[PDB]
């Protein structure tokens, strides 16, 4: 199609359209006209990605100003989803237009999933791979190699071929999805990571995960060339706040503290030996401190920066010397005092939580070490290590942990809160004190971007209610609109199976435990569904331990034998690799004959990015409703902050979060409108939350479908599956809900110009 | 045409799948003599699991695997495979049983090793998780039974691969 | 309020010769309780009905029956042109009870083997009455599907109360892509009409393929009675036919000569074909108030026309569903009868 938005050619890649998509285009354009934020809940039953990209590409390529687009999907999985879809859009746009492209748009993830060097990438832990690539191609090992040709220094050489040809120019012209990028850069033997990383200065539109936007420890290279004005799109933004918090929290365990002790000892050895060999350079660095923050080589570092800056991006940093810390031995002694104070405060008997200011004063009491010198510890340690040009980091992992802790707790205040839990009550009365440190205000991490960028978007197939986010994140919006699934047919059957056959209220709320009534009830539910649905089914237990116990003692009964007799079982397990393997076998079985069941965790990785299309998902479940307070009081503290700072009570917030995750789980089971699928729930408490759900889910959830028993549930879903199976394709009722090629939109809404 | 028909009616390998599995699950009752599909079930076992075939073969010259062999097999295998780790209780998994247990451990290990594809980067949960960043989370969501889950995964994938084999 | 086919848009080609290999489903699934006796008994009954019908309307084709028990495909009737053999085979089966899982792959491979001898002008086909929700394959399936479509073997399947992805792929694959052949049912009557529509030859839009003249000859009945003697079953039969060329007796059939192997027919089979090739234009339902035509039937003489102004009754409709080319009326019963049983339109014959 090529219709108009009263100024904008739109090269929508499909002959068909959807109505909701057209409204989406209209409203997002209206947003881009006037600087605002205007969160927009478009049900995932449609294609939100196609609408977003089509309109935004057309806008950027039509007006002359907003030259760059930033797209932040939650996980690299959705990164490549957006990438492949964008590539197809681009091909369509060229095909309809000839060649008017001149367009580049690149994904951006990390070394671990990009480093092509065989031996390097053979490593598993991402941090190690990062370190290996750093050493193999640093500003220093290159000098060691070139000045001293020797077997000591090797290189990916992909960095070298880049240095030869790629950093004069760019990749040919494509919007390279990771499949395409990896294939090509394998052929031409390049290092994809550095390729895209340097390329950022030229890509018309960039796609990268949230962390690269909010995690200050990697959101450093944000080069306002990237936007300065750009139009920014948050896809799948319902889990924003937790990304901020997890980007700003921090953990401590006495064992890591002892590791830091070992690292400090190794540091003493290293400084001793080097100052025996060379100290004049160390004094030169003393002078480079005394002149200023040493930005000339604490910041002008093509390859150097060792310890990231966990504080917000340099906003809350001074630039003078850290006074006495200028001496390296002084610094080591400072860290010694710090770690010992941490140990003794760690031996505290029971739970204790403090404001950072309070803890700061207490440390001052025990050892008068001031805040201002403390803040500089991170870069101090990092550049000291650079001056030490150490051969390994594993010894210093705990050191950088402590540096991060010091910087955070010395920098921010009155938004964060310490807490010292001496143990894990799930195995209480054991030695395992943890110095948990976390933020409370989600808005802190976001605030810089809403400060920087002007026109931003928020979009998800699940966001609800559309007012909690302006509250929590403390940001101004314009258009807070929700879109309704205009369907000429039912197409999915939300239910609330509150009572099993025993007509007994059920949930996971009681405990994390057994109560054979509940267990047998759920097992009956699951097995009858496994009998009835065709290939493809999911479940979403509320928490991992819950699944572990439940399935263990299901296997105790014979319940699993029956579902074995019908379909396949594919559990969800903590190691990511095996999880991916299981998931792909699930897909392979669904599209094959045998039906297959995958049971996972709502909070877990599976729900985050994985998609469940027509075949791959028919009948999700929600065994229980996901809640967190199973574990300790960090949620309690954050909720305290919530109540005092925002006019929000506990159960309100808890229910809101729970329904957020529930909707995120549920929305996965549809892709288009041709798709369909049951979406059951299961708990007594669900019945009253019917309004918390996103609108388009609520519409399909009629009143009569509440607190149904399992039996009537099976009846209804049987009738559904049969009815949907029918080829109910009048194709004239689809002129209502499809707005066919170039005309029904044109006719209908060009008349609706009223 | 009669010949062709006959030949096709002959060389008709049954599927693996259910009966193959079942030979460990759906087969827990007839503690009598040669049960249902006795030769058929045992050959399904053999194609399904090399270890039992090898043990039975090794225990032909002595120790009859008909009654006493299958009796001890109940304990040993049907605890090893299928249900939870018997660990305690009837530890009849002895001699050939225990030996083959030890074997099958690392054997299934090496099989699983032989299973790892470089999955296409849509699904790549591995590269998906954590292998973008170097981050610091929390984690809070008790041994054993994880092996049970790996067992069912391994069984299913072995089945499917014995079918992608295009034998 | 009407439920009519708008237009027929392949009234130019069909597969007149056929070799359809119906494959039933006799596996543990078919023992559930959704259709009155079960799935299985009702299935076999309707299968008998369909066998009679199909060998009527396509009286020159063959057919073979295949079951799927215990994951095996066991041929229960060689591909043959005599309805009675297949009928008896089904009779025998219906007293036997299903077991094991349906091995769609094995049945498919057995068919593909079975239809090899069928010559080029004859057309192949299969009709899976798939009842279960799974298969159990001893091999790659897409391998088989590819082999199938390589051997030009259309397939139509009639699932029971669900939709299975692989079957949908199967139908979409062999039938030149054009997906319409995976129709699944929602009621017993729907099932009857399913088989009924399976009876007819099958066009979609045929690719330009080889069209070939086929040698065949017609027999002449015999006279003597005591001289009972047969050359196709080696019995004494009181009188039969003579191959015009082989010149040997053959018990009554449209069968192939068992001596010189050329097809035998009378003509009435060819007449059935003619009926299928060029059907009529669907009879139109005349306008309620704009007809002003004769108040009777035409082929019959029915008194069911109207009522002349009766609030809602006359406002309903005017039973005058009238064919186009002859432009003469016909009551509903007459139109149903013409378009079902006899296809010579009464008036359109006369001019
Ligand atoms: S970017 Fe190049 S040098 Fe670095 S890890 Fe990847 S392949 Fe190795
Ligand atoms: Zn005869
Ligand atoms: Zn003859
Ligand atoms: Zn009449
Ligand atoms: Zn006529």
């Amino acid at each position: 199609m090529k219709f108009y938005i009263d100024d904008l050619p739109v090269l929508f890649p499909y002959p068909k359209i959807y109505p909701e998509q057209y409204n989406y285009m209209c409203d997002i354009k209206k947003t881009l006209d006037v600087g605002g934020n205007s969160i927009l809940e478009m049900p995932s039953g449609t294609g939100k990605t196609v609408s977003l990209l089509s309109l935004t590409i057309a806008y950027q390529m039509h007006y002359p100003e907003h030259r760059k687009i930033i797209y932040c999907s939650r996980t690299m999985s959705e990164i490549e989803k957006a990438l492949v879809e964008l590539e197809n859009l681009m091909d369509y746009r060229t095909k309809e237009l000839g060649y008017q492209e001149d367009f580049r748009g690149l994904g951006l993830t990390s070394r671990k999933n990009l480093c092509l060097h065989p031996e390097v990438s053979k490593e598993r832990k991402g941090t190690v791979v990062d370190e290996k690539c750093r050493r193999m191609t640093n500003g220093q090992a290159k000098r060691k190699l070139e000045e001293d040709p020797e077997a000591n220094v090797e290189l990916c050489e992909y960095h070298e071929n880049l240095y030869n040809i790629e950093v004069e120019d760019y990749l040919p012209k494509g919007v390279f999805s990771f499949e395409k990028l990896l294939k090509y850069c394998e052929e031409k033997t390049l290092c994809p990571y550095f390729i895209v990383r340097r390329m950022i200065s030229l890509c018309n539109i960039i796609i990268y995960s949230y962390h690269y936007l909010l995690d200050p420890k990697i959101a450093e290279r944000v080069s306002n060339e990237v936007s300065k004005d750009s139009i920014v799109i948050f896809d799948e933004a319902h889990n924003i706040d937790n990304v901020c918090i997890e980007s700003l929290s921090l953990d401590l365990t006495t064992d890591a503290l002892r590791r830091a002790t070992r690292g400090a000892n190794a540091l003493d050895e290293r400084i001793s030996e080097v100052r025996k060999v060379d100290s004049q350079k160390l004094q030169d660095e003393y002078e480079k401190l005394v002149q200023g923050l040493h930005s000339a080589d604490i910041l002008t570092d093509q390859e150097e920066p060792f310890v990231e800056t966990p504080v917000l991006p340099q906003d809350l940093l001074t630039e003078a010397i850290p006074g006495n810390i200028r001496r390296a031995e002084h610094f080591v002694s400072f860290l010694k005092r710090l770690i010992e104070y941490l140990k003794t405060r760690m031996k505290v008997l029971h739970v204790i939580s403090e404001t950072p200011k309070s803890f700061l004063q207490h440390l001052k009491q025990l050892t008068f070490i001031e805040r201002k010198p403390l803040r500089f510890c991170s870069e101090r340690l990092s550049l000291l290590v650079r001056t030490l040009e150490v051969t390994e980091v594993e010894d210093f992992t705990a050191l950088k942990d402590i540096a991060t802790f010091a910087t955070l707790i010395s920098t921010y205040e009155e938004g964060f809160l310490l807490i010292i839990e001496p143990y894990e009550i799930e195995n209480a009365a054991v030695p395992n004190p943890i110095m948990r440190f976390t933020c409370l205000d989600a808005s802190i991490a976001i605030k810089p971007v809403f400060e920087r960028f002007s026109s931003v978007i928020i979009t998800s197939g699940t966001i609800s209610p559309l007012d909690m986010y302006p509250r929590m994140l403390n940001f101004k919006t314009v258009l807070q609109k929700s879109y309704a699934m205009t369907l000429a047919k039912k197409s999915f059957l939300p239910m609330i199976i509150t009572k099993g056959s025993d007509q007994v209220a059920i949930s996971s709320r009681f405990e994390i435990r057994n109560d054979p009534s509940i267990v047998r009830n759920y097992g009956s539910m699951l097995v009858e569904f496994a009998k009835i649905t065709p290939d493809g089914m999911v479940v979403f237990f509320p928490s991992y331990l819950y699944m572990e116990s439940i399935v263990s003692m299901w296997q105790t009964m014979g319940i699993l034998d029956e579902v074995w007799k019908h379909k396949l079982i594919l559990v969800e397990t903590p190691d990511a690799q095996e999880t991916s393997l299981a998931l792909e076998t699930y897909r392979k079985a669904c599209s094959n004959g045998r039906g297959a069941i995958l049971l996972s965790v709502a909070r877990g990785k599976v729900s985050e990015g994985i998609d469940f299309d027509h075949q791959y998902g028919r009948t999700v479940l929600m065994i229980g409703i996901p809640f967190q307070y199973t574990e300790s009081r960090i949620l309690k503290a954050r909720l305290e902050f919530m109540r005092e700072n925002y006019r929000i009570r506990e159960n309100d917030f808890l229910s809101f979060d729970a329904m957020r995750h529930a909707a995120q789980c549920l929305g996965r089971v549809l892709r288009g409108k041709d798709d369909y699928g049951v979406m059951v729930l299961a708990d007594r408490r669900f019945s009253r939350k019917r309004s918390q759900l996103p609108k388009w889910i609520a519409q399909g959830l009629s009143d009569a479908d509440l607190n149904l028993s399992t039996d009537m549930a099976i009846s209804n879903t049987k009738q559904f599956l049969r009815t949907m199976a029918q080829p109910t394709d009048p194709k004239d009722q689809e002129g209502v809900s499809v707005w066919s090629y170039e005309d029904l939109i044109k006719h209908q809404n060009s008349r609706k110009d009223q | 045409p009669l010949l062709r028909a006959f030949a096709l009616s002959t060389s008709q390998k049954v599927g693996p799948y259910n009966v193959l599995s079942t030979i460990k699950p759906v087969a827990s009752s007839e503690n009598k003599v040669n049960v249902n599909l006795s030769r058929e079930k045992i050959l399904n076992i053999f194609e399904n699991y090399p270890i039992v075939k090898k043990a039975y073969t090794d225990n032909v010259p002595k120790n009859f695997k008909e009654p006493e062999f299958w009796a001890r097999f109940f304990s040993s295998k049907l605890f090893r495979k299928l249900r939870g780790e018997k660990i305690m209780q009837n530890d009849r998994g002895d001699v050939i049983i225990d030996r083959y247990l030890t074997l099958d451990q690392e054997f299934d290990r090496k099989d699983d090793d032989m299973l790892l594809h470089p999955v296409k980067k849509i699904i790549d949960l591995d590269g998906n998780i954590q292998d973008d960043p170097v981050v610091r989370g929390n984690r809070p969501d008790s041994d054993g039974t994880v092996d049970i889950l790996k067992g069912m995964n391994r069984l299913s994938e072995k089945m499917i691969m014995a079918l992608k084999n295009e034998y | 309020k009407k439920r009519t086919a708008k237009k027929n848009i392949t009234p130019y080609q069909r597969g007149i010769i056929r070799s359809l290999i119906l494959t039933l489903d006799c596996s543990e699934a078919m023992l559930e309780k959704d259709l009155r006796p079960n799935r299985h008994a009702m299935i076999i009954q309707y299968a008998i009905d369909f066998v009679h019908e199909f060998f009527d309307q396509n009286p020159i084709s063959q057919m073979g029956i295949i079951i799927m028990r215990n994951g095996l495909a066991q041929l229960v009737s060689q591909v043959s042109g005599n309805p009675q053999d297949h009928i008896d085979a089904l009779k025998s089966i219906r007293k036997q009870e299903p077991k094991g899982n349906p091995s769609l792959q094995n049945a498919l491979e057995m068919a593909r083997g079975l239809l090899l001898p069928v010559p080029a002008h004859c057309t192949r086909e299969v009709l899976i009455v798939f009842g279960s929700l799974s298969t159990t394959d001893p091999g790659d399936i897409h391998q088989t599907i590819d082999s199938l479509v390589s051997e030009k073997i259309r397939v139509k399947v009639l699932g029971l109360s669900a939709q299975v992805a692989i079957c949908k792929e199967l139908c979409k694959a062999t039938n030149y892509g054009d997906e319409s052949f995976y129709k699944i049912l929602l009621d017993e009557t729907h099932l009857k009409e399913l088989f009924n529509e399976a009876v007819t030859p099958l066009p979609v839009n045929k690719i330009n393929k080889g069209f070939t003249l086929v040698k065949m000859g017609f027999p002449t009945r015999i006279f003597e009675d005591t001289p009972t003697f047969c050359s196709c079953h080696s019995k004494l039969v009181y009188g039969g036919y003579f191959c015009p060329n082989c010149h040997s007796k053959v018990c009554s059939l449209p069968t192939v000569c068992p001596c010189c192997d050329l097809m035998l027919i009378l003509s009435t089979h060819l007449a059935r074909s003619y009926h299928h090739l060029m059907p009529l234009k669907t009879f139109a339902e005349v306008p309620t108030t704009e007809k002003f035509r004769s108040e009777d039937c035409f082929s019959c003489q029915s008194r069911f026309p109207i009522l002349k102004n009766h609030k809602n009754g006359k406002l309903l409709t005017s039973s005058r569903y009238r064919c186009e080319d002859c432009k003469q009326e016909f009551c509903v019963d007459c139109d149903v009868f013409i378009h079902e049983i006899l296809h010579n339109c009464p008036g359109c014959e006369s001019k």
